[PDB]
RNA sequence: AAAUUGUUGAAAGGGAAGGGCAUUUGAUCAGACAUGGUGU
RNA sequence: GUUCCUGCCGAAGUAGAGUUAAGGUGCCGGAAUACACGCUCAUCAGA
RNA sequence: CGUGGAGGUCAGUGACGAAGCCUAGACCGUAAGGUCGGGUCGAACGGCCUCUAGUGCAGAUCUUGGUG
C-alpha cells in the first residue's frame, strides 16, 4: 500500500512532486534491489492505464528508464522491453510526443542488452524506428540510431 | 621583554557603537582603573588608535573611545593600553 | 590567566557553569569542558526528564551544548564564534588527561544548593532519554581515578624533593642578606 | 522617522561635497550668469540638452572657470 | 498583447532551487599637497 | 475602513557631555552571582 | 511634494535623439520628492509666474475566465 500511495504520486500535477517521486523511487530500489520486480510491476501498473495520462506515463518511462539491469535479471529487462514496445505502439497510434519517444528509445536501448527477446519482435517495428530518425527532434533519431544498429548487429541483417 | 603596555580585552559596545567596554587585567576596582584614564588604546597588520575614557560599573571595565569605531567582531579581541600620556 | 582553561564538570549545575562558560567564550577565553556526565541539574529527576524530553542529541555533552548555547547569540559572527572556541566532552579524553582542572565556584553543587533539596546526575538523564555509553566511560574514569592516585603518589614525592631544596635554600645567604634588605 | 530636528544647518544647506550649490543650465546665456560665482556654485547641464550643445556649453564654462558637476555625460558613460 | 503550456539549447545543483552568517584564497578599480617663495 | 510629506495650536525635535525617575545588575544585556536581616523550599514551590 | 486644465513667459529644449517608462548608480532635501548619469524609448515636449481641477492603500458580497 505505501508503494501503491508512492508511485501514484508520479502522476501528480505539480512537476515536482513527480520528480520526487521519482528519485525516491529510484532511491528505493538501490537500498533494496530485490524489490525492484516488485516496484517496476507497480510502476508498470499505472503507466499502462487507459486514463494514464501524458504526464504520469512521462515521468513513469523516465523511472523505468533509470533503473538499473544486471546480466542475471532477463526477466526483467524482458519486462522492461515490452512494456516499452506497447506504450511505443500505443502513443505512435508532435513535441510532447517526440520526448516521449526520446524517453522510450532511451530505455529500450538501456533494456537491448540484458533482454533475451527475439529478434522477431523489434523487426515488426524497425520501418517506425526509421520514420524516428527523420522527426524534427534530433534526440529522438540519435537513439533511434543507436537501437537500430543494436538490432542490426544482433540480428546480422544486411545492414 | 620590550613591552610597556598591558594587553586588555575589548568587551562590547555602550548599551552605541562610538563607546566601548573595555576590560582590563588586575583591575578589580573603579579606584584601581582611575589610574588608567587618559591611557592611549591601541587594537592591532593594522592599527586603530583610541583613549580609555571613564570607569564603567563596580568591576573595573571602563569606557574608550576610538577614532573610528570598532568593527563590533573583536568583542573579546585583544587590546593594547599604554602608559603614556603619564600622570607620575 | 592562561591560554586555554580546563574545567572540570563534577558537582557543577548545568545553568551557572553554561553562564559562565558562555560569558568567558564571549570575552575570548578559550575553554574546554570534561567530564560532563556527572553535571548536576537542581528539581527532581522527572522534571529534568521531561524537560530534555519536550525538547526532544542524548549525550551529556549536547546538553551541556544547548544550554550554553541558549546563552550566545549563536546566529550571530559573534556567537559562531565564541562556539567554536568551545570544547566539551564526557570523561577526560586525551591530552587533557595530563593537565590539571580548575573548578568553578559559583556553580558548585556543594556551594549552592541546600542539603536536603532533590537534584539529579546528568549521567542518568542521559541514560534515560537513550544516551547508551554510560557504561564504557566509567571504566574508563575508574582507570583515570587509578592513574590519578598514582600520580598524586608521585606528587607528594615532588612536594617532600620541594621542601628539601627549600631547606637548602635557606641557608643559603644571598636570599636572607635581600629578604632583611628589602622584598 | 524623518522630522525637523534632523534638518541640517543652514550654511551647510543645499552643498555638494564639493562645496558648490548645483545650479541648472540650458544654454550658454544662463551659464553666463554663473560667470563670478564660481566658488559657489557650480554648473550642471539639463537632461535634455543634445550632445551638441553640451560641448559647447563645457567649452564657454571652461573658458569662464566655472565648475561642471556633470561633464562627459553623453560624451562618455558613467 | 499579457497570463498560460510544450520542444530544443546553455548553466547551476542536488534531491531539490534556495538563502543568511563566518573563514579562506584570489582578481580588479580610485587613492592630491601639480605646497607659495628664497638659497648654491 | 485608511487618507502624499512636514509643521503648528491645542480641551478633557536632532547630536555631544553630565545627572536622574521608573526600573534593573546569572547570560542573551549595560549594571555587585554586593552587603544585612527575617523567612520559604508545598504533591498546587515559587519568576 | 506630486498629478492634470488654461493664460503669460524662458528670442526654452529636439535625430549630435524630444516625450514616456525603468534604474539596489551619483548629488540634494528631515520627508513627500527633486536634479543628474545610465538603460529603455524614436518624435516632439519641458521649466517658470498666475487662476482652475487634484495625491496612496485595506477589506467584503461575490462575478467571470482558467486550472484541479
Ligand atoms: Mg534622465
Ligand atoms: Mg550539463
Ligand atoms: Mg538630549
Ligand atoms: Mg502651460
Ligand atoms: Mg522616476
Ligand atoms: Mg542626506
Amino acid at each position: 500500500n505505501l508503494l501503491r500511495l508512492g508511485v501514484n504520486k508520479i502522476g501528480d500535477i505539480d512537476s515536482k512532486v513527480s520528480s520526487k517521486a521519482s528519485y525516491l523511487l529510484l532511491k528505493l530500489e538501490q537500498a533494496h534491489p530485490n524489490m525492484k520486480s516488485i516496484v517496476i510491476d507497480a510502476i508498470v501498473d499505472i503507466a499502462l492505464r487507459p486514463n494514464a495520462d501524458y504526464h504520469t506515463t512521462y515521468y513513469s518511462v523516465i523511472t523505468l528508464n533509470q533503473t538499473i539491469l544486471k546480466r542475471s535479471e532477463d526477466s526483467v529487462a524482458n519486462k522492461l522491453v515490452k512494456t516499452y514496445f506497447t506504450l511505443f505502439e500505443k502513443f505512435l497510434i508532435d513535441e510532447k510526443n517526440s520526448k516521449l519517444f526520446s524517453a522510450l528509445l532511451t530505455g529500450i536501448n538501456r533494456a537491448f542488452p540484458f533482454a533475451q527477446i527475439p529478434a522477431s519482435v523489434y523487426e515488426v517495428h524497425m520501418e517506425t524506428l526509421f520514420k524516428i530518425t527523420h522527426s524534427s527532434n534530433f534526440n529522438t533519431s540519435i537513439q533511434a540510431l543507436v537501437l537500430i544498429n543494436q538490432v542490426t548487429v544482433k540480428a546480422k541483417l544486411n545492414s | 621583554s620590550h613591552r610597556l603596555y598591558v594587553k586588555g580585552k575589548h568587551l562590547s559596545y555602550q548599551r552605541n557603537p562610538n563607546v566601548s567596554l573595555i576590560k582590563i587585567e588586575g583591575v578589580a576596582t573603579p579606584q584601581d582603573a582611575q589610574f588608567y584614564l587618559g591611557k592611549r588604546i591601541a587594537y592591532v597588520i593594522r592599527v586603530m588608535w583610541g583613549k580609555v575614557t571613564r570607569t564603567h560599573g563596580n568591576s573595573g571595565v571602563v569606557r574608550a573611545t576610538f577614532r573610528n569605531n570598532l568593527p563590533a567582531k573583536t568583542f573579546g579581541a585583544s587590546v593594547r593600553i599604554f602608559l603614556y600620556p603619564s600622570n607620575i | 590567566v592562561e591560554p586555554v582553561v580546563v574545567i572540570d564538570g563534577k558537582g557543577h549545575l548545568v545553568g551557572r557553569l553554561a553562564s559562565v562558560v558562555a560569558k568567558q567564550l564571549l570575552n575570548g577565553q578559550k575553554i574546554v569542558v570534561v567530564r560532563a556526565e556527572e553535571l548536576n541539574i537542581s528539581g527532581e529527576f522527572f522534571r529534568n526528564k521531561l524537560k530534555y524530553h519536550d525538547f526532544l542529541f542524548r549525550a551529556p555533552s549536547r546538553i551541556f551544548y544547548k544550554a550554553l548555547r541558549g546563552m550566545v547569540s549563536h546566529k550571530t559572527a559573534r556567537g559562531k564564534a565564541a562556539l567554536e572556541r568551545l570544547k566539551v566532552f564526557e570523561g577526560i579524553p586525551p591530552p587533557y588527561d595530563k593537565k590539571k582542572r580548575v573548578v568553578v565556584p559559583q556553580a558548585l553543587r556543594v556551594l549552592r544548593l541546600k542539603p536536603g533539596r532533590k537534584y539529579t546526575t546528568l549521567g542518568k538523564l542521559s541514560t534515560s532519554v537513550g544516551w547508551k555509553y554510560e557504561d564504557v566511560v566509567a571504566k574508563l574514569e575508574a582507570k583515570r581515578k587509578v592513574s590519578s592516585a598514582e600520580y598524586y603518589a608521585k606528587k607528594r614525592a615532588f612536594t617532600k624533593k620541594v621542601a628539601s631544596a627549600n631547606a637548602t635554600a635557606a641557608e643559603s645567604d644571598v636570599a636572607k642578606q635581600l629578604a632583611a634588605l628589602g622584598y | 522617522q524623518p522630522k525637523i530636528g534632523y534638518g541640517s544647518n543652514k550654511k551647510t544647506k543645499f552643498l555638494s561635497p564639493s562645496g558648490h550649490k548645483t545650479f541648472l543650465v540650458a544654454n550658454v546665456k544662463d551659464l553666463e550668469t554663473l560667470t563670478m560665482h564660481t566658488k559657489t556654485y557650480a554648473a550642471e547641464i539639463a537632461h535634455n540638452i543634445s550632445a551638441k550643445n553640451r560641448v559647447v556649453i563645457l567649452a564657454r564654462a571652461k573658458a569662464l572657470g566655472i565648475k561642471v558637476t556633470n561633464p562627459k555625460g553623453r560624451l562618455a558613460l558613467e
